[PDB]
């Protein structure tokens, strides 16, 4: 502690008292200096940089300071020591001095809190024991893995808020500094304060190499705080290891334990914190559940009951194998949860994103559309029948035909879309399967699309001046033309009907089909960008005759879309939207 | 330790002349780091709080950053960013209202 | 215990001076919107303050100049930015107020100061100028400066010193104009959808329910380079503050309060064009939002009328600020353009509350919204415990599919619904609330300039002080280099040592920004490099060639005789990095083999980016063979420096371009 013992620095100023504020360490400044995080986060860190002990600055930090926060050049300090302010207002000097010294006295009183001395004796002792990689030293390095630091943060930010409640902001900032993670949004640090967090480490990555030092140092540093612990197969190795390390780097006269049961660490007082083991089956404050994929009933009840307490943080650190990665007890929890469980995985969701997290693997052991956009897409649907004023007066329909039956890729995709504000909305979807050996496949497909259109038209009467129809002809030009002809004729029983036309290479003829080639990549590229930013949605009253006996049409479309890296519906939807050169009558 | 405001007090004397005559002189000592108070009184009767003053200072900034992007640069990628941000916020607020209209 | 180290008092004085300068640059950003007839009244104060800043950045100019060349610090960077921007804006505002009273025009003065006709001064070029080609980008936004700084930290092992200092100066010259205000961060340069370097560091660390981190950096608003500052403003603000105004005669104050009491006695019409689903007739949420916005408009207009009346009473002149002199361009904006900017008498928090008091009303889902902690708690509890016919059929299926859709929205998908509603609320708050600034840009700028200036300072500081026996000029150094090469190309790598080479390799390929290995809670160089490599989006076909670059009589003799750190032949940013990795792996394996064959001494293969300065101007470069990343003098071996550590009269060093020449000269001198 050096920056807390600084004199007044008279430092007169012109701002009225109705505005000025008192920042610690420095004198009284105008109120704007408390709103700008450019100066606030500097005048707040150069002070808390003194509470941080000398064993938590780093490996190479400077001689006797955190040289990357408090370093003035040997010429700037000599040029600054010759700066002098107004120094005074005789009627106003005493109140400002009183306020500054009162804030600094609040800080100094925070420095002397026994509960803060315990937190220091914890974090400093941890960063010191870690220098030897947690050997049996009585008290080439022992770097922590990522999750082996997340567990420490989850324990320390909790025990800080529990043991030191009257210093929430100051201890929050002190821990932000001591973990060397400043300028962290308070939402994350608040998330660290939560209880009942779940970990999932692969075996042989190190979970017991780090727990028993965490347990030992959360015992010996803090006072009067118990520590729960439970496992299925009767914890004996971890218990004996805790005994060993505690008797090693502390007086063995202090530790007292009965095999497979309570371990207790002595103190000058009668604090006597305990590690009572719940493996063999009050206030615990840790309850380190060491295995959470193998529990037997009537043992989950103690864990469900300790959740009713306000001081326990049940840490579900449990190993995985990747041969049973989808644990019947935890990996399902990731479905309905929010910042609860954090997996430690190096082969992520897909079969091989391993190259991404490859450098992240331990050295000792040697999706085009975003999910959020998909969830937002299916989750929110606009009601088109009641917001018709937001729609453009043109419908665009794309038909991606397959002219076979009794195959899984024999489905015909149909999409009916339009503009909604400046976005795109789907009015209808079909995934249509020819009846085998019909004599009229084009008319069957045409009847399908006409039925879809009609329903869309009836749901929004008078909304549309034009419907523009594209029939993909890649499969068969003649068959595509036949579909257009039947659509043309059937629709003849208001909105004008126009077909996209194509002049095939070497031809002068304009056929009512669409040839998908060079425009595919631009269409897909635009769709992906629009979809991901929330610009493509489905009508709340979306129409589908063919997706009405097994699955929700929007849900079904999204399953096809999530294959981007049977595609008839995806292609029809993406192309109908791309359409929304001139097509004609 | 004589202050700069009780050092020079006279007619316009364009700023560089003052710099030349008073502070750039090497024979000076350069004490008196006391600033002055430049915010007027007609701006405190209507915005009588650093919070209200900051809110007004931000409102006028958000307006100026709209007037400049509304000779034919015509792209000014800041302008395209400011149009994309507005067209995103419009859709986002509309869907935030519509979703809670639907939740009932 | 009485005397405190003089650097501490100097730092406190600098903090006070930074606060004063920030206050001054706030008064400046106020007088840029005030009526010119009042700027002319505050002209002497502004001139005095401009003189003060001028005389101030001359007592600190040599100091800050020496500081920039030796271990920059966030305090010094912020002070430099604020001093320079305050000087700039002081001179500009004084010039624009003295231009006024020659034209007598207010609209012209406002188009000048607030910059309504300036040609977009937020463009800049860098010209990184690495080896193997000079890649140049263009800083436009703030996240672009952040991306460039991370890119420089990543490709730090190729760019030379002076090129990096030039690029960093051309970046600081843009930060002076962007981060110079430090208080309002104009919206022309801010894209919160782009996550900065700390969003990744706090997404790796927080919970990740599956959801590979690359899939979470798309929804984040990043909340760090532009904060929110949560401004709050009372309803009867001026009436609370008019009785106790400063420098007002009691009679004038009384009649002003009388005029106030007497005078106290948006584009809502464009809401129907918004896509409003649900029932059309009845109490809906769009009508509630319209009523809330109408109430807020009433409050703001009432406050404005009261302010005009009280100004007519006190001073007698209806002042013309930037919201009353440009009221023509205002009051004509659409609903969204009035929501984004507006409310000089309300606060963006009042708009948020006026929207949310309309959304959340009279309703399961609200319980999950108000307290997600209890929601995850009950989730964990549950887990532990366990043509005519066409029209009619269209109506019927749309009925039975709206029913099913509502049933899903009430029963399932509640995780997705909660997440989406929270994210929409965040995207609203980040847009409305007043973005002030962030503390990420000066931090990263200092962290990168520190490493580069440290490399330059070591290159310049080991110049003399003793014998400087150089091996870049080769009299016969071939004879002693090829011998050592053949003597080290003979032994095996002894894979029992690979867990040390794989660490002392990533400890050199890393950058100076992401320490993550000297935190005293150090993480291995694996993650310390995974940060500096994944942040700057790297091709996955290159990320595996970092990890698997040591698993494998060649491949540790890839250097030529004299050209070890020389990329004369190759060009690009990926192949230059590959050759750099080859040369660094070669140096590491050569050092390891030299230790495993000869027992002369230790080398420890240190880097100049370390050795932070002490309380004053002391560096104490320890003995060892450094890398120095300098194609003009790559290898510098300090065989023995001094009893204290600093490079003194007995600090004989050995320059060399040739790794094996260094490994032989070390043995000869030790
Ligand atoms: N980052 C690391 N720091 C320290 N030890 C590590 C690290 N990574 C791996 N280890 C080693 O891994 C082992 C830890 O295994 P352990 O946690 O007992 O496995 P399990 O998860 O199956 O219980 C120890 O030998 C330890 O030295
Ligand atoms: F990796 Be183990 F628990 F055998
Ligand atoms: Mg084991
Ligand atoms: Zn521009
Ligand atoms: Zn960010």
């Amino acid at each position: 502690g050096d920056a807390l013992r600084v004199p007044f620095l008279d430092f007169a100023t012109a701002t009225p008292k109705r505005h000025q504020t008192v920042v610690p360490g420095v004198g009284t400044l105008h109120d704007c200096c408390e709103h700008s995080p450019l100066f606030s986060a500097v005048a707040r860190r150069l002070l808390f940089n003194s509470l941080v002990p000398a064993q938590l600055k780093g490996r190479d930090f400077g001689g006797d300071h955190t040289a990357k926060l408090e370093f003035l050049a040997p010429e700037l300090v000599r040029a600054v020591a010759r700066l002098r302010f107004k120094e005074c207002a005789p009627a106003d000097v005493v109140p400002q001095r009183n306020a500054y010294y009162s804030v600094l006295n609040t800080f100094q009183a925070l420095h002397r809190s026994e509960a803060f001395r315990q937190l220091v004796h914890f974090v400093r002792d941890f960063a010191q024991l870690l220098k030897t990689s947690f050997r049996a030293s009585s008290l080439t390095y022992g770097t922590l893995e990522l999750f082996q630091k997340m567990i420490l943060m989850h324990a320390t930010y909790f025990l800080a808020a529990v043991l030191l409640g009257d210093h929430a902001e100051q201890v929050n900032t002190f821990l932000r500094l001591v973990f060397e993670i400043p300028l962290f949004s308070d939402a994350a640090v608040r998330h660290f304060r939560q209880r009942a967090t779940v970990f999932l480490v692969p075996r042989r990555h190190g979970k017991t190499w780090f727990l028993v030092p965490l347990i030992a140092l959360s015992l010996a540093s803090f006072r009067g705080i118990k520590i729960g612990y439970t496992a299925h197969i009767r914890t004996e190795p971890v218990f004996e290891e805790i005994d060993a390390c505690l008797r090693g780097w502390f007086g063995s006269a202090r530790v007292d334990h009965v095999k497979g049961e309570t371990i207790s660490f002595s103190f000058p007082d009668g604090s006597r914190s305990t590690i009572v083991f719940a493996s063999s089956h009050q206030d615990f404050n840790l309850l380190f559940v060491d295995e959470a994929n193998f529990i037997r009933p009537d043992a989950v009840q103690t864990i469900m009951g300790f959740l009713n307490q306000a001081n326990c943080k049940i840490i579900f650190v449990s190993s995985t194998n990747t041969g049973k990665a989808s644990t019947s007890f935890l990996y399902n929890l990731r479905g309905a949860a929010d910042e609860l469980l954090n997996v430690v995985t190096y082969i992520c969701d897909d079969h091989m994103p391993r190259v991404v997290t490859h450098t992240n693997a331990t050295a000792c052991s040697c999706p085009v559309l975003t999910k959020s956009a998909g969830e937002r897409f299916l989750l929110y649907r606009p009601s088109t029948t009641t917001n018709s004023g937001l729609m453009a007066p043109d419908l665009y329909v794309y038909v991606d035909p397959a002219f076979t039956a009794n195959t899984r890729a024999s489905g015909t995709g149909v999409a009916v879309v339009g503009r909604y504000r400046d976005d795109y909305i789907i009015f209808a979807l079909e995934h249509f399967f020819l009846r085998a050996l019909t004599g009229s496949a084009p008319a069957d497909i045409a009847r399908c699309v006409v039925h879809s259109l009609t329903q869309v038209l009836a749901l929004h009467p008078g909304a549309f001046r034009g419907v523009r129809v594209a029939v993909e002809g890649n499969s068969s030009q003649d068959s595509a033309v036949a579909i257009a002809t039947h659509v043309h004729t059937e629709m003849h029983r208001g909105p004008e009907l126009l077909f996209y036309h194509c002049e095939p290479p070497g031809s002068a003829v304009l056929y009512p089909f669409f040839l998908l080639n060079k425009q595919k990549t631009p269409a897909f590229e635009h769709f992906i960008k629009k979809f991901n930013s929330g610009g493509v949605m489905a009508s709340q009253e979306i129409v589908s005759a063919t997706v009405r006996l097994q699955t929700d049409p929007v849900e079904y479309l999204l399953e096809q879309l999530n294959n981007l890296t049977s595609d008839d519906l995806m292609v029809a939807v993406i192309m109908a939207i791309y359409l929304a050169g001139p097509p004609h009558t | 330790l004589r202050d700069t405001i009780p050092d020079c007090a006279l007619r316009s004397q364009t700023l560089e002349s003052l710099d030349a005559r008073y502070v750039s002189r090497d024979g000076a000592h350069d004490a008196a780091v006391w600033f002055e108070d430049m915010t007027p009184a007609e701006l405190e009767v209507v915005f009588p709080t650093t919070d209200a003053k900051l809110n007004y200072l931000s409102r006028t900034q958000r307006l100026a950053s709209l007037l400049t992007y509304a000779t034919p640069d015509t792209a000014c990628v800041h302008g395209e960013l400011l149009a994309r941000k507005r067209e995103r916020f419009a859709a986002v607020i509309n869907r935030f209202l519509d979703l809670h209209q639907i939740l009932r | 215990a009485a005397p405190v180290s003089e650097p501490t008092v100097a730092r406190q004085k600098l903090l006070a001076l930074l606060g004063q300068v920030q206050t001054y640059v706030f008064q400046i950003e106020l007088l840029r919107r005030c009526d010119p007839h009042i700027g002319r009244g505050k002209l002497p104060q502004l001139k005095l303050n401009a003189l003060q800043v001028r005389a101030l950045r001359r007592r600190l100019r040599p100091g800050l100049e020496a500081q920039a060349g030796a271990f920059l610090t966030p305090l010094s960077v912020t002070l430099e930015l604020l001093l320079e921007y305050a000087w700039r804006e002081g001179e500009r505002l004084l010039g624009s107020l003295e231009t006024f009273a020659t034209a007598g025009d207010v609209a012209a003065f406002f188009t000048e100061t607030m910059g309504l006709a300036r040609p977009c001064p937020y463009h800049q070029r860098v010209r990184l100028d690495t080896y193997g080609g000079t890649v140049h980008m263009e800083l436009c936004f703030l996240h672009d400066v952040e991306n460039f700084l991370k890119q420089l930290n990543y490709c730090h092992l190729i760019t030379p010193s002076r090129g990096a200092t030039a690029a960093l100066e051309r970046v600081r010259e843009f930060m002076v104009g962007a981060v110079g205000s430090g208080l309002i961060v104009p919206p022309e340069l801010s894209d919160p959808s782009h996550p900065c370097a700390v969003c990744f560091e706090e997404l790796c660390v927080t919970a990740n329910q599956g959801a590979t981190i690359a899939s979470r950096l798309a929804d984040r608003i990043c909340n760090h380079v532009t904060q929110q500052a949560q401004v709050r403003l009372d309803a009867n603000e001026l009436r609370r503050y008019l009785p106790h105004a400063a420098g007002l005669s009691d009679a004038d104050r009384a009649r002003a309060l009388s005029v106030l009491d007497h005078a106290l006695a948006y584009a809502i019409s464009e809401l129907q064009f918004w896509l409003a689903s649900g029932d059309r007739a009845g109490q809906t949420t769009m009508d509630a939002f319209a009523s809330n916005l109408t109430a807020l408009a009433r409050r703001e207009l009432q406050q404005e009328t009261a302010a005009v009346a009280v100004e007519l009473a006190l001073f007698g002149r209806r002042a013309e600020h930037f919201d009353r002199a440009f009221g023509s361009h205002l009051a004509a904006l659409d609903m969204v353009d009035a929501l984004i900017i507006g409310g000089q008498a309300t606060s963006p928090d009042d708009q948020i509350e006026a929207l949310i008091r309309a959304c959340y009303d009279h309703h399961p889902l609200l319980r999950r919204l108000v307290s997600p902690e209890q929601c995850d708690e009950e989730a964990l509890r549950r887990v532990l415990a366990r043509w005519g016919d066409i029209a009619t059929q269209a109506a019927a299926d749309v009925r039975e599919r709206r029913r099913l859709y509502a049933d899903r929205l009430t029963k399932r998908s509640l995780a997705s619904l909660g997440r989406c509603v929270r994210e929409q609320r965040g995207e609203l708050e980040k847009m409305l609330r007043v973005s002030v600034h962030g503390e990420v840009l000066p931090a990263t700028f200092a962290a990168v300039a520190n490493g580069f200036a440290a490399r330059a300072r070591f290159c310049a500081l080991t110049a003399g002080a003793g014998t400087v026996i150089d091996n870049r000029s080769a009299p016969g150094v071939f004879d002693a280099h090829r011998f050592m090469r053949a003597s080290l190309l003979r032994h095996q790598v002894d894979p029992a040592l690979l867990p040390s080479i794989t660490h002392r390799f990533f400890e050199l390929v890393n950058g100076p920004l992401f320490d993550h290995s000297t935190h005293s809670f150090a993480q291995p160089p694996n993650t310390a490099l995974y940060y500096s490599v994944e942040n700057v989006g790297l091709l996955p076909h290159l990320k595996e060639e970092l990890a698997r670059f040591i698993m494998g009589g060649a491949d540790w003799a890839v250097s030529e005789f004299q050209r070890f750190y020389c990329f004369d032949g190759i060009s690009g940013i990926t192949p230059t990095q590959r050759a750099a990795w080859r040369y660094i792996r070669e140096l590491i394996i050569a050092t390891t083999l030299f230790a495993s064959v000869y027992r002369c001494g230790e080398l420890e293969l240190r880097r100049p980016d370390c050795s932070r300065p002490t309380s004053e101007g002391r560096y104490r470069y320890p003995p060892g063979v450094y890398l120095t990343y300098d194609s003009d003098c790559p290898l510098v071996a300090i065989v023995e420096s001094a009893p204290d550590g600093c490079i003194g009269p007995r600090s004989v060093v050995v320059y060399d371009r040739d790794v094996f020449s260094i490994l032989y000269s070390v043995l000869q001198h030790l």
